[PDB]
C-alpha cells in the first residue's frame, strides 16, 4: 500500500523505543487500531533521507482493516517518498511522458493499492479504473475573520461625553427657576422635587402650590420619560446591529476574478486543483497569478494563514471543514463547485476491483460509514456562528460596582461634613 | 417519467409535433384483456435533466438513440427472484440501457453494471414548520449568576452601611425592603427616612437600579430578535422514532412502497416496517398535499427530489431537518447491460463534464429553487404557557419556601 | 397591527395570572392570620399594575419575602411583554419578490403564473430573435 | 394626544361626580397626569373607595400605552 | 410612499381597542357606585 496523510485520513506520530506506540483510548476507552508504517522522516529535502518505522491510524486505516478482513488478505503499508499526489509532466524534452508521485508508484510495479484521498478526474481515469466513492466532497475557500466590537462601557457606549454635562446643567437651571418662582409668588425642597422625578425614585413630599410651577413640573416629567426611553432604545438598537463582513462569495467574486497586489492566494503544488485550473482556457488569468506562489503541502499552508500571510486557500471541502470547526480562528465560506468524491485506485486487471467495489457499497449501506464519521469527524469544537448574541460579562458590572464604593466613601465624607455643619449652627 | 428529472407533456396539436429542445419518447398504452388490438403507440416527447445530459453524451460519443417509456412497473422490486420495471426490462435485452432516477445499491449492482455517479442524494426526512421559537428559559439568558449574586452582596453592604448611618424608627427589615422594592421599577410603596446622607445613598442606588433595568430589557429584546429555529427530531436514531407509542398519540409518517428506501429500511429496522405497514401513501404529490392538512407529521423519501420540491412549493412553510443530513448517501447512475464495451467509453465521457463545468450551469438552470434553509426564523408569538412555565415554577418554589419558613418560625416562637 | 391585548399573549395567560393574583392574596391572608384581610388584594393589585394606591406592607418576615418575589414577578412579565411586542413589530416577510430575468419562476413557467407583453414591439423582436 | 386630553377631562369629571356621593380638581389632574409617566411625581391619595377602581383601569391603560411607545420607538430607530 | 422595510407608525386601530375598555370601565363605574351605596346602606 502507498498512502499519504492529509489532515484526518492518516495520522503520523513517532513510536516508542520498543518499536511501537502506546495505545490511545477512545472517548469510551475502546481500542484504536494502528499499524507499523515505514515512511521517510522529516519533510524538507536535503535531510538524511533514511527510512524509519512508525505507527499510523485514522479514519482510513480502519476502513482498510475492514476491507482486508472481509476479503481475507494480508498487507504491509508504506508511505510515499515525495509527499505529492502526482500528475503528468514532460521531462528531459523527450517524446515519452511519465508520471511522478503516487501515479508512478502504482503505474510501475511499486504498489498494488492506493488508499488515500484521491480525486477522480478525466486524466487519472484514463490510466486507472476506480471504484465507487465512499465520501462525496467539493472545493471551498478558507479565510480569516475579525473579532467584532466589544460590549463597551455602561455609560460611554450610548452617550458620548458632550451631553451628560448639558442635562446636569439644565436640571439645576430648572431647579433655580422653580425656586425663583416660589420666592416671587422651600428652596431646598425644589432640588429634591427635581432630582427624584428625574431619577424615578420617590424622595420627600415636594408639592408646590404655584400654578405655573405645577405646569412646569408636568412638562418636565415627560422630558425625563423621553430621555429614559431614548437611552433604552439607543442601547437596544446598538446591541443588535452587527458590522458587515466581506465573506468572499466564491469563484464568482470579482476579487478572485482578476489579480490584485493586495490579495494573494495559493494552492498545494502539483495536485488536482492545479489540473482543473490549468485545463480550462478562461481561468488562465488567475492561474497565472497562482503559479508563482504555490506551496509544498497543506500542513504548512494552514499554519501560514493564521500568521497573516495568505488571504485565501483553495483545497478540499472535507479537510478544510474538519479544521474549520476545530480551531475557531478560521471560518470556511462559499459554495461547493467541482463536486466529485474520492475512490480507491487499482490497476486495470484485478478481481480485487470487483470484490472491493461490491464490499464498499455493502459497508456503505448499513451505516458503518456513519459510525466512522461520528467517531473521527463530527466531534466538533468552538463554532459560535458569526453574530454570536453576547451575554454581558464583568465589563458592565465592574464600573457600577466601583461606583457604589465611591458613593459610599463620598457618603462617609459628607457625613463628616454633616457633623461639621451641625457644629457650625 | 418522474417529476423533477424527466417531464412528459402533450405535443402541439396544430403543428402535429412538439417544440424544440426536446426529443420524442414513444409511449405504449394497454388494451382490453379480452382481445388486444394491434400494438398501439402514441407519440410523446420528453424533456428534462437526464434527457439533456443524454443528448450531450450522445453527441459527444456520436451514436444515435430512440427512447420509449416503460409500460408497467416502477424502478423495480424483486418478486419470485425475478425483476420487473426498468431494471427488469434491461435484463431481458429488450432495452440494453436505462436512464433516469435509479438509486444505486448492491442488489441491483449484482445484476447489471453501473456508471460513476453524477449527483449526490440518499435518505432524508422532512417535517412541517412549527410556528414559534424554542425559548424554554429565555428570561435566564440575559445576565449571569455572577452579577446576580454581586448585586445581592452590594445591596446587603449598602443596607448595612445605611443602618450604620442611621445609628449616628428606621428598622432593619424596612431598610432592606425599601431598597429591594425600589430596585424593581419602584413598584412597592414604602416609607423613607429623614437623613440627608441616607437620601444621597438611596438616590445613588436608584441610579444604579434604573441603569440596570433598561439594559436588561434591551439585552433581552435583542436576544429575542436573534432566535434560532431547531427541528424537533435530531435524527433517525431519535427516541421519537424507535419508541413511537410511549410519548403521545403516535406520529403519522410513512414511505412510498415499491422503492429502494423501503428495501434499505427493511433490513436495518424491521419493527419500523411493521409500523409502516398501515400508513402508506399513494405518491409524492398526495403526500406533499397531506402534509399541510395535518394528516401526516413526517415523510421519508429520496433527498434529491425533496430538496427540489422544498424550494418550489408556494411559500417556505416546509423545511428539512438539520443541514440536510443525508443517510446512506448514494448516487444515481446509468444502467448498462452487463459485459458491454460501451461501458468504459460512456463512463469516461460523462466524467469529461466535470472539468468543463457545463454541468454546473446546467444544474443551476434546471434545479435552482426559491426558498432558503438559512434559518429564516420569522417570529415567535402568543407566548404559550410552555414558553414561560419556569417563572411559575419559581413562584411555586417561593411559595413552598415561604410556608415552610413560616412553620419553622412559628415552631421557634412556640417553645 | 392586530389586537393590542391579543397580539403577543393568549387569553390563558391572562386567566392564569389572575388566578395567581387571587391565590397569592389568599396566601397572604393565611400568613397574616397565622402570625388586613381587605388590604391584601389592594397590595397585590397595586404591585401588579404599579398604582399609587396602597395601605400597608405585611409585618411578618416570610410575608416580606413573599411580597418581594411577587413584586419581582411583575417586572419580568412586563419586560417580556415589551420585548415580544417589538420583535413582532420589526420583522416582515419579504416573499413574492421577483429578482429579474434569471428567476427560476420565469425559466420554467407554470400554469398558475401568467405574464405577457405588448404585441409588435421591441420585446417581441428581442425574445423571438434569441434562440435560447 | 387630544383624545388623551379629553380622556383626562372626562375621567376628572367622573371623579368629581364620584366625590359628590381634601380631594379636588387640582390634585386629580395632577395624579392623572403623573400616572402616565410611571407615577414618578408624589401625589395626594383619593380617600374614596370607588376612586381606586376608577384609577386602576387608568394605570393599566398607562402602562400598556407606555410600553408600546418604547417598543415602537426601538424599531423606528433601528430601521 | 417608497422603500421596502416600511416602518409604520401605529394608528387608531391600537387606540380604539383600549378606548373600548376604558369607556366600559367608566360607564360601569356608576353602576358599581350604585351597588356600593346599596350594600353600604343595607348593611
Ligand atoms: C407496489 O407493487 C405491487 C406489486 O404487486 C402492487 O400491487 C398490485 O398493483 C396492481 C396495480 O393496479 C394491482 O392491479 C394488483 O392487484 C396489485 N397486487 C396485489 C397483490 O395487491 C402495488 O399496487 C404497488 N404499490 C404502489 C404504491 O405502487
Ligand atoms: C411466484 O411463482 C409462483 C409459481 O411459480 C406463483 O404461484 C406465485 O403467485 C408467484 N408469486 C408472485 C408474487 O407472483
Ligand atoms: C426600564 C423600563 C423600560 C421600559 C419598560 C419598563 C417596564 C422598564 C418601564 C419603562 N418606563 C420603559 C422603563
Amino acid at each position: 500500500i502507498v498512502t499519504i496523510h492529509q489532515e484526518p485520513f492518516v495520522y503520523v506520530k513517532p513510536t516508542m523505543s520498543d518499536g511501537t506506540c502506546k495505545e490511545e483510548f477512545t472517548v469510551n476507552g475502546d481500542p484504536v487500531k494502528k499499524v507499523i508504517c515505514t515512511g521517510p522522516n522529516d519533510t524538507s529535502p536535503g535531510s538524511p533521507r533514511h527510512t524509519v518505522p512508525q505507527c499510523c491510524y485514522g479514519f482510513c486505516i480502519d476502513l482498510l482493516i475492514k476491507l482486508a478482513r472481509t476479503m481475507q488478505f494480508t498487507y504491509e503499508v508504506h508511505l510515499v517518498a515525495d509527499g505529492k499526489f502526482g500528475t503528468q509532466e514532460r521531462v528531459q524534452n523527450s517524446n515519452k511522458k511519465e508520471w511522478n508521485g503516487m501515479m508512478g508508484e502504482l503505474l510501475s510495479g511499486q504498489a498494488d493499492m492506493i488508499v488515500a484521498p484521491l480525486t477522480i478526474n478525466n486524466e487519472r481515469a484514463q490510466y486507472i479504473e476506480f471504484s465507487k466513492p465512499f465520501k462525496y466532497q467539493g472545493l471551498t475557500i478558507l479565510v480569516k475573520k475579525e473579532i467584532p466590537r466589544s460590549t463597551l462601557d455602561s455609560f460611554m457606549q450610548p452617550f458620548q461625553s458632550t451631553l451628560w454635562l448639558l442635562v446636569g446643567l439644565s436640571v439645576h437651571v430648572v431647579a433655580v427657576m422653580l425656586y425663583l418662582l416660589d420666592r416671587f409668588s422651600t428652596l431646598s425642597s425644589a432640588m429634591w422635587f427635581s432630582w427624584g422625578v428625574l431619577l424615578n425614585s420617590g424622595i420627600g413630599e415636594g408639592a408646590p402650590r404655584s400654578f405655573s410651577a405645577r405646569i412646569l413640573g408636568m412638562v418636565w416629567a415627560g422630558f425625563a420619560m423621553i430621555i429614559v426611553a431614548s437611552y433604552t432604545a439607543n442601547l437596544a438598537a446598538f446591541l443588535v446591529l452587527d458590522r458587515p463582513e466581506e465573506r468572499i462569495t466564491g469563484i464568482n467574486d470579482p476579487r478572485l476574478r482578476n489579480p490584485s497586489d493586495k490579495f494573494i492566494y495559493a494552492t498545494v503544488k502539483q495536485s488536482s486543483v492545479d489540473i482543473y485550473f490549468r485545463r480550462q482556457v478562461e481561468l488562465s488569468t488567475m492561474y497565472r497569478h497562482m503559479e508563482k506562489h504555490n506551496y509544498e503541502s497543506a500542513a504548512e499552508a494552514i499554519q501560514a494563514v493564521r500568521d497573516n500571510k495568505l488571504h485565501a486557500f483553495i483545497w478540499d471541502s472535507a479537510v478544510l471543514e474538519f479544521e474549520a470547526s476545530q480551531k475557531c480562528d478560521l471560518v470556511t465560506t462559499g459554495e461547493l463547485f467541482f463536486r466529485s468524491g474520492f475512490g480507491i485506485g487499482m490497476r486495470k486487471d484485478s478481481p480485487w476491483k470487483q470484490q472491493v467495489s461490491l464490499s464498499i457499497l455493502k459497508s456503505h449501506e448499513n451505516g458503518f460509514m456513519e459510525d466512522l464519521d461520528k467517531t473521527w469527524v463530527r466531534y466538533q469544537e468552538c463554532d459560535s456562528r458569526s453574530n454570536a448574541p453576547a451575554t454581558l460579562t464583568f465589563e458592565n458590572m465592574a464600573g457600577v460596582f466601583m461606583l457604589v464604593a465611591g458613593g459610599i466613601v463620598a457618603g462617609i465624607f459628607l457625613i463628616f461634613i454633616e457633623i461639621a455643619y451641625k457644629r457650625h449652627k | 417519467e418522474e417529476a423533477p428529472f424527466v417531464i412528459v407533456e402533450s405535443v402541439d396539436p396544430l403543428s402535429g409535433t412538439c417544440m424544440r429542445n426536446t426529443v420524442p419518447c414513444q409511449k405504449r398504452i394497454i388494451s382490453e384483456n379480452k382481445t388486444d388490438e394491434e400494438p398501439g403507440y402514441i407519440k410523446k416527447c420528453c424533456k428534462g435533466f437526464c434527457i439533456d445530459i443524454l443528448k450531450k453524451i450522445s453527441k459527444s460519443v456520436k451514436f444515435t438513440y430512440d427512447l420509449y417509456l416503460v409500460t408497467n412497473g416502477k424502478h423495480g422490486k424483486k418478486i419470485n427472484g425475478t425483476w420487473n420495471g426498468m431494471i427488469g426490462e434491461v435484463v431481458m435485452k429488450r432495452a440494453y440501457m436505462a436512464v433516469g432516477s435509479l438509486t444505486i445499491n448492491e442488489e441491483r449492482s449484482e445484476v447489471v453494471d453501473f456508471s460513476v455517479p453524477f449527483i449526490e442524494t440518499g435518505i432524508s426526512v422532512m417535517v412541517s414548520r412549527s410556528n414559534g421559537t424554542v425559548s424554554p428559559s429565555a428570561f435566564l439568558e440575559p445576565f449571569s449568576a455572577d452579577v446576580w449574586v454581586m448585586m445581592f452582596v452590594m445591596l446587603l453592604i449598602v443596607s448595612a452601611v445605611a443602618v450604620f448611618v442611621f445609628e449616628y424608627s428606621f428598622t432593619i427589615g424596612k431598610a432592606i425592603w425599601l431598597l429591594w422594592g425600589l430596585v424593581f421599577n419602584n413598584s412597592v410603596p414604602v416609607q423613607n427616612p429623614k437623613g440627608t446622607t441616607s437620601k444621597i445613598m438611596v438616590s445613588v442606588w436608584a441610579f444604579f437600579a434604573v441603569i440596570f433595568l433598561a439594559s436588561y430589557t434591551a439585552n433581552l429584546a435583542a436576544f429575542m430578535i436573534q432566535e434560532e429555529y431547531v427541528d424537533q427530531v435530531s435524527g433517525l436514531s431519535d427516541k421519537k422514532f424507535q419508541r413511537p407509542n410511549d410519548f403521545s398519540p403516535p406520529f403519522r409518517f410513512g414511505t412510498v412502497p415499491n422503492g429502494s428506501t423501503e428495501r434499505n429500511i427493511r433490513n436495518n429496522y424491521a419493527e419500523m416496517h411493521a409500523y409502516m405497514g398501515k400508513f402508506n401513501q399513494r405518491g409524492v404529490d398526495d403526500a406533499l398535499l397531506s402534509l399541510k392538512t395535518g394528516k401526516l407529521d413526517a415523510f421519508i423519501y429520496d433527498a434529491a427530489v425533496l430538496n427540489y420540491m422544498a424550494g418550489r412549493d408556494e411559500g417556505c412553510k416546509l423545511v428539512t431537518i438539520g443541514s440536510g443530513k443525508v443517510f446512506a448517501s448514494t448516487g444515481y447512475g446509468i444502467a448498462i447491460q452487463k459485459d458491454s464495451g460501451w461501458k468504459r467509453q460512456v463512463d469516461l465521457a460523462i466524467l469529461q463534464l466535470f472539468g468543463d463545468g457545463e454541468m454546473e450551469e446546467l444544474e443551476a438552470l434546471w434545479l435552482t429553487g426559491i426558498c432558503h434553509n438559512e434559518k429564516n426564523e420569522v417570529m415567535s408569538s402568543q407566548l404559550d404557557i410552555d414558553n414561560m412555565a419556569g417563572v411559575f415554577y419559581m413562584l411555586g418554589a417561593a411559595m413552598a419556601l415561604s410556608l415552610i419558613t413560616f412553620i419553622c418560625e412559628h415552631l421557634f416562637y412556640w417553645q
